[PDB]
């Protein structure tokens, strides 16, 4: 029932104890029941607990508007402190006893004396003024200060009312009270109070050190800058980017993005540990949980955030959703939360998020004037963030909930380029890649860098070794695991009902129903792209991966299938050419294969047979290969452009697509005869290929009509789903349930539509770059049995070779050079036939992996055959090196030419960077271009715009911030001074956007303008078929299809009422469903006596039939004729 | 056209 | 030579019929003479490539491996085998590796169809009805039909052998089809339906003429014999209303 306000109103219940008052008599707030808010939560002044959302969104959500309190920095800077005066001008506060001291200290000169708006440093009114404290003279009249503990009344200019100066900015390190004799500051324990005003660690802690990244080597420093000391250096070409620590360990982390590694020391320098070397192909920067005993780590090949143990094992996930480009990474496991910054997420905009420690509730923290938030840390006793930027170079921090944003630095000429952060005390070190050092600054107000320690090479990031970094709590993980069955991650203090821990479920596994236990993942969706072979679950709220991506150094993943039975995929690199294996868990990467593949376009597992097919287009054929031992035979030979194939293991039917100008869709007995075609009339470009296993029905895809059909495995019974709204270029198709996945080549994207009809697009991923294919890993369709797997026998009782045939039959076969016996069920050598050859040929050397490398390629420094084979014992008196390569003089070994002096060792003896030519001739750079320290050439609009382009820092050194800039430049308010080519293209290059600020939107005359003028767009994209404006005129106005017929150059087939292009008719080829398009209305072609032409194919010379090369692509030009040359040479 | 590469 | 030609998937035997070339040398009298099955056919011959090979050379579908019915000739088909165990406090270990619940063993048919007939050594509480011939040693309770007759039904019992053939080509009270070899009893000789192939047991002329049939059997038009409280009756015996 309704509650009964004193004044008379039925008020509902939910409202009681709301901090509203939902009534006169404030009633409903006489006695409250709240508790103290959970982590996704705000706490306003009355003790509400609000969204963490609204926090900042522009909205006083609570009562006096705690949740914004100045969300947004760099104000007009109005009722400046006490003991500190505003500047008319410039809006600058600056200290009182800085007026008038002769020092311009305001940009405008506002507390110095000028008479061009008489407004000199002469004494008028404060005679009669007579402030009650103290009364001084400004260019701009009498004004008057009070002690401390008031603030100055503007009412009267005379009188000061009462004021707390403890909340102004700056006024005591830590934590501040006005409880007794007005403020006082104090500090926290394990702090002692120093001069006052400063909090200081006490000596029961031991002396502090920094630890920083040179750019090359691990550093450690005192915090004065006396004694540097290596603590490690980056051997094999690496270089240390990230460094976190973990003080009760004694330990000290780092990764090693060259070498694609992180690792972990003592602080003595001893004791190395390789942590992690599979898929952390650029880790960019860590952090440590000291009190659960985790590490976090940021990833950026593909964008994600893994949390790992310190010995390296139990690898998880957290968040992976949206990142873009992951930079920062920060944590406070007292309280429970992980801070992370990006410079740019999937969409467009640029934010610093807050969550918690294992994920779960993500919140914007800061989005506004952001730019490239390139680092974080935090205050743990002042509940404090504190980032920087590399765009708008400034230096910020915002409490915990975003509230207070205030500046700490700005300025192109202070903070040009900064990366990492670190504090303590009172101080923050930060490293800049433009100033190449790594700096001291204050923590509250900072007007001039300190050079800490000045590197040669670009710093990365920091952190101070010290105990009072990492204060101590208790480790709700701490006993049990949590009841986790894995792995036990922390939570906010507050979540999982006031446990503070969530379990999670190694990459091969995932949690159960009833939680705390991890149970075998059964099913999730494995898509390929040119970076990463990944795999994400179905379901889109769960975005997290569910097994490690596979990356490498050069990479173009292609085709993937996978093997239930062991929990191990196989997938194609195109750039390697080879074939591998690998678990879920990432552990086991073997090669398949890598003898003569040219491109393996996909791959298919038979899995009841243990076979592995894949097509290959340089050698147009499709190849099978076993796995129990490693036998294979092309089973196809002279295909055109082959694509996808799939194979049916109960039916024994294999199909594969064509897309040659006559393509078609084939299908064959998993032996490999019996090909023929059971789709090729209306078909073009039939990239992608399915079966659904609930009905045996065959699907496939098209990207000339952007159709998806299916058919039963006969070819009979051809239906087209319905019409897919920006579908242009499908390649990749699967089915899984009641939905197709697909893969789209001009959207990048992964979409999932209905499997009965055209159904609704939900897209599943997006900007996922050349993403190639997709499979439905289930690890309940990959099972069954047949005759080539049954119990009593032995693989069908075929050696080598068995195959499945229709209407349930075993065929057997086996490999190159191996004909069938007598019996037909083994096999014999057939040397006569099929003679055995070499690795491969001559003008090659054949690696000891399968794959083999032109001979010029061995000994030359560069892994090429991708096991070091070509690379074993350089250097003696026969194996000599390539003249690619720089020998060193002694000891046989060498390594590439370009690595001779570019002033980094290699050599074991040092002969690499000896002797040097170190100087340069007389020569300059074009007189319009700026010639470096370094003779690097730049153009000359490029100095001074904060950003390091000689890679030497000589481009902005003396960069003073007097307000000139080059007169081409654009020149920013007081942040830097831009090309002109950064001026009006829609980004906003100065921390205000007055580089973008009133421009027009000039297209070229080759761009389509978007009809609300938001962007120009290339032409081509002009009515293609997909949205690329973001009011949708791009797709307006199309020119259309008239009603039922066909377009002015679409013939159309009066079978079924389709349009093929006119091309196509009367091509010899019948592309309708009847063949209307080869009416009798036209000739067949005929060509000269001296030439030859095919069934379908262009003519050719005589000469060359029966040669033995596919000249006509129809292969009837040798089938009419073997005429084998049986006779010696 | 419709090449991988 | 007959004056017609098989059709160019059926193997031609040479006592004229036509047969798959699939049933050709599979160890099998197809062609009812072992013509399909001679060492001169079978000597150049391969099996296709989804059948077995026996190591006689004989082919065989491959769902006869490891069937339990050794039927390559040589045990090839169940040699090699791994069969699963099998549990002895439930099941009896036939000589083939075969193992069904013991309450099926002496029951009355070789159920484990084993060559040395481990599961009928019969221990029967013995005393069958003539009718259900007891099939010697071997004992096969079975009814008559299926003796005399050509054809295995009791492996080495009475069964077709010509032990009870010689005295009257089939037993005292029963007439013998003489082609295919097959018995029938007196009331199902010229009982209206062919048993025998030939249709010697409904001839020509049963009795003395086309309805003759019997001297206790009344005479119907279509050739049919009924017995003497049939006529009349109101059903149907003759077939064709004669008795009604
Ligand atoms: C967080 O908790 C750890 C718990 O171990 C604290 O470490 C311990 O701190 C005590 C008191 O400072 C140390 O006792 C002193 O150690 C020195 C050096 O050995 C010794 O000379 C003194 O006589 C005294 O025993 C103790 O050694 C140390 N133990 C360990 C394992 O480090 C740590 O101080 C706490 N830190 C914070 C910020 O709360
Ligand atoms: C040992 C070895 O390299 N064997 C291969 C063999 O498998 C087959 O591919 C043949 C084709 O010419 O080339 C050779
Ligand atoms: C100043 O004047 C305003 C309006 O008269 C009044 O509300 C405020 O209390 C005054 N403040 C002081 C400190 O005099
Ligand atoms: C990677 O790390 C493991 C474990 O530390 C190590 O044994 C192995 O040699 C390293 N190399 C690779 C790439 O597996
Ligand atoms: C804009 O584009 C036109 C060509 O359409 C060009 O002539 C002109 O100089 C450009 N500038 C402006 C702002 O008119
Ligand atoms: C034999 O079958 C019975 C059926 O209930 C089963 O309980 C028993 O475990 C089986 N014997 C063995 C040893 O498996
Ligand atoms: C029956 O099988 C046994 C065991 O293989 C064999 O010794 C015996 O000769 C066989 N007899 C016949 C008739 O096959
Ligand atoms: C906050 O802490 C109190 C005291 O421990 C209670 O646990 C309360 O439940 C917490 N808040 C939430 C939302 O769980
Ligand atoms: C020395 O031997 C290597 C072996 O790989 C190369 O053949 C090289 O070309 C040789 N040196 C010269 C000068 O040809
Ligand atoms: C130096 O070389 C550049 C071209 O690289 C120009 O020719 C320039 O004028 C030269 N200036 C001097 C001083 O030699
Ligand atoms: C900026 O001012 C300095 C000092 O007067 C020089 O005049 C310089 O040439 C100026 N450049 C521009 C573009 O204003
Ligand atoms: C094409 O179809 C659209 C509707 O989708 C309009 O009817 C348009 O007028 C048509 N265009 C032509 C040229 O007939
Ligand atoms: C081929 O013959 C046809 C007639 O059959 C025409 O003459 C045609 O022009 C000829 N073209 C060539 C290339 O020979
Ligand atoms: C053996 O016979 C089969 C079935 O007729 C096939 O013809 C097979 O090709 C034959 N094998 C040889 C070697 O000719
Ligand atoms: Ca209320
Ligand atoms: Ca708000
Ligand atoms: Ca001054
Ligand atoms: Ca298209
Ligand atoms: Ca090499
Ligand atoms: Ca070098
Ligand atoms: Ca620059
Ligand atoms: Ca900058
Ligand atoms: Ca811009
Ligand atoms: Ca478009
Ligand atoms: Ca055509
Ligand atoms: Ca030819
Ligand atoms: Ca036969
Ligand atoms: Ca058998
Ligand atoms: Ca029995
Ligand atoms: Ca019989
Ligand atoms: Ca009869
Ligand atoms: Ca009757």
């Amino acid at each position: 029932k309704e509650f009964e306000c004193g004044s008379g109103e039925c008020i509902l219940r939910a409202y009681v104890c709301d901090h509203d008052n939902d009534c006169e008599d404030n009633s409903d707030e006489r006695n409250c029941n709240y508790d103290t808010c959970g982590g996704h939560q705000f706490t306003c002044s009355n003790g509400q607990c609000i969204n963490q959302n609204w926090v900042c969104d522009g909205d006083d959500d609570c009562q006096d508007s705690g949740d914004e309190d100045g969300c947004e920095s760099n104000q007009s800077h109005h009722r400046c402190y006490p003991r500190e005066w505003a500047c008319p001008g410039s809006g600058r506060c600056i200290s009182i006893d800085k007026v008038c001291d002769g020092v311009p200290d305001c940009p405008e000169g506002d507390d110095e004396n000028n008479v061009t708006s008489g407004r000199t440093c002469g004494m008028g009114v404060c005679s009669v003024l007579n402030c009650e404290y103290q009364c001084h003279q400004t260019p701009f009249g009498g004004e008057c200060f009070c002690p401390p503990g008031h603030i100055i009344n503007s009412n009267d200019s005379r009188t000061c009312i009462d004021f707390d100066d403890c909340q102004i900015w700056g006024i005591c390190d830590q934590k501040c009270e006005n409880r007794q004799g007005r403020h006082q500051c104090l500090c926290e324990e394990g702090y002692i109070l120093e001069r006052g005003q400063h909090c200081k660690s006490s000596d029961s802690f031991s002396a502090a050190s920094v630890i920083f990244s040179n750019g090359r080597d691990l550093l450690v420093g005192d915090l004065h800058g006396r004694n540097f000391r290596i603590l490690a250096e980056s051997k094999n070409r690496g270089m240390v980017m990230g460094v976190d620590f973990h003080y009760q360990k004694h330990r000290v982390f780092w990764t090693d993005p060259m070498q694609e590694k992180v690792f972990s020391t003592d602080i003595n320098g001893l004791n190395t540990q390789e942590i992690l070397n599979v898929s952390v192909d650029t880790p960019e920067n860590l952090a440590v949980d000291w009190i659960n005993n985790k590490l976090y780590l940021v990833e950026t090949k593909v964008n994600r955030i893994d949390v790992v143990n310190l010995e390296g094992n139990q690898r998880v996930t957290l968040i992976t959703e949206n990142l873009g480009h992951p930079r920062g990474i920060a944590l406070d496991p007292t309280v429970g939360y992980l801070f992370f910054s990006d410079w740019g997420s999937l969409s467009g905009q640029p934010k610093v998020e807050r969550a918690f420690m294992d994920g779960s509730n993500r919140k914007d923290l800061v989005t506004t004037k952001v730019g490239w938030p390139a680092g974080i840390t935090l205050d743990l006793v002042s509940k404090r963030v504190y980032w920087v930027d590399s765009r708008y170079d400034y230096i910020e921090t915002v409490t915990y909930d975003g509230i207070q944003r205030k500046t700490v630095a700005r300025g192109g000429s202070l903070v040009p380029h900064p990366f990492g952060i670190s504090l303590f005390e009172e101080h923050v070190f930060f490293t800049d890649w433009t100033k190449m050092a790594v700096m001291k600054a204050s923590k509250f107000t900072e007007t001039n860098p300190q050079v800490y320690h000045q590197s040669s090479l670009r710093p990365h990031g920091v952190t101070v070794y010290h105990a009072l970094r990492q204060p101590n709590a208790t480790n709700p993980c701490g006993s049990n695991n949590g009841g986790c069955a894995q792995v036990c991650v922390l939570s906010h203090r507050t979540d999982n009902g006031g446990l503070g821990y969530r379990c999670k479920c190694e990459f091969g596994f995932e949690l159960d129903d009833d939680e705390h236990r991890c149970v075998a993942v059964k099913n999730f969706l494995l898509f390929s792209s040119k970076t990463a072979v990944r795999g994400i679950p179905f379901t889109l709220s769960t975005q997290e991966d569910v097994m490690v991506p596979v990356t490498g150094s050069p990479s173009f993943f292609v085709g993937i299938d996978f093997d239930a039975q062991h929990s191990t995929v196989f997938y194609s690199d195109l750039s390697k050419d080879i074939i591998y294996k690998q678990k879920i868990d990432g552990t086991g990467k073997e090669v398949i294969t890598a003898n003569r593949l040219e491109s393996v376009e996909c791959l298919t597992f038979d899995w009841i047979s243990r076979n592995l097919y894949w097509t290959d287009g340089g050698l147009k054929s499709v190849t099978v290969l076993r796995l129990a031992d490693k036998s294979r035979r092309q089973i196809i030979s002279n295909l055109n452009n082959p694509r996808s194939i799939v194979v049916h293991p109960t039916a024994g039917y294999m199909f594969l697509s064509d897309w040659f100008r006559p393509a078609k869709i084939m299908r064959a007995w998993s032996d490999g005869s019996h090909l023929m075609p059971i789709v090729n009339t209306s078909l073009g470009w039939p990239n992608g290929l399915a079966i659904d296993w609930s009905a045996s029905r065959l699907y496939w895809v098209d990207a000339f009509f952007d159709k998806i059909e299916h058919s039963t495995l006969d070819g009979l019974d051809r239906k087209r789903l319905g019409h897919v709204d920006q579908m242009t270029h499908p390649f990749g198709l699967t089915v899984f349930k009641d939905n197709v996945f697909i893969t789209d080549w001009r959207l990048g994207a992964i979409i999932r539509v209905r499997k009965s009809d055209g159904g609704d697009m939900t897209v599943i991923r997006r900007g996922i770059s050349s993403v190639m294919h997709v499979k439905a890993y289930d690890a309940d369709l990959q099972t069954g049995s047949n005759y080539c797997s049954q119990t009593t026998h032995a693989n069908g009782d075929c050696s080598h070779f068995c195959f499945p045939v229709p209407n349930f039959q075993r065929v057997c076969g086996c490999p190159y050079g191996m004909k069938l016996q007598r019996d037909q069920m083994t096999c014999e050598g057939d040397p006569a036939r099929e003679p055995p050859t070499q690795q491969c040929g001559s003008l090659s050397f054949p690696c000891n992996n399968g794959k083999c490398v032109p001979s010029f390629f061995r000994c030359d420094g560069v892994d090429d055959c991708h096991d070091n084979s070509d690379e074993h014992q350089c250097g003696v008196f026969n194996n000599t090196c390539s003249p690619s390569a720089f020998a060193c003089v002694r000891g046989g070994q060498c390594i590439p030419g370009q690595w001779h002096c570019d002033r980094q060792n290699d050599c074991l003896d040092g002969s690499d960077e000896q002797n040097c030519p170190t100087h340069a001739t007389s020569s300059t750079c074009p007189s319009t271009s700026f010639t470096c320290d370094n003779h690097v050439c730049i153009p000359k609009d490029w100095v001074c715009d904060t950003d390091n382009d000689c890679s030497d820092g000589s481009d902005e050194k003396n960069c003073q911030a007097s307000g000139t800039c080059q007169p081409t430049q654009f020149r920013c308010p007081d942040h830097r001074c831009i090309s002109p080519l950064y001026v009006c293209d829609g980004d906003k290059d100065c921390a205000d956007g007055s580089d973008e600020a009133g421009c027009v939107l000039n297209c070229t005359s080759a761009q389509f303008k978007c009809a609300d003028g938001s962007s120009c767009i290339n032409s081509r994209y002009r009515c293609d078929g997909v949205y690329d404006c973001r009011d949708n005129s791009d797709e307006a106005g199309c020119p259309t299809r008239p009603p039922g017929m066909c377009h002015l150059d679409e013939f159309q087939c009066q079978g079924d009422g389709t349009c093929i292009p006119n091309t196509w008719e009367c091509d010899g080829h019948p592309d309708c469903i009847h063949g209307s398009d080869e009416h009798t209305g036209c000739v067949p072609k005929t060509c000269s006596p001296t030439h030859f032409l095919c069934d379908n194919g262009n003519c050719i010379y005589k000469a060359w039939i029966c040669d033995g090369d596919n000249d006509c692509r129809d292969m009837s030009d040798e089938k009419d004729c073997p005429t084998q040359p049986f006779h010696c040479p | 056209x419709n090449x991988x590469x």
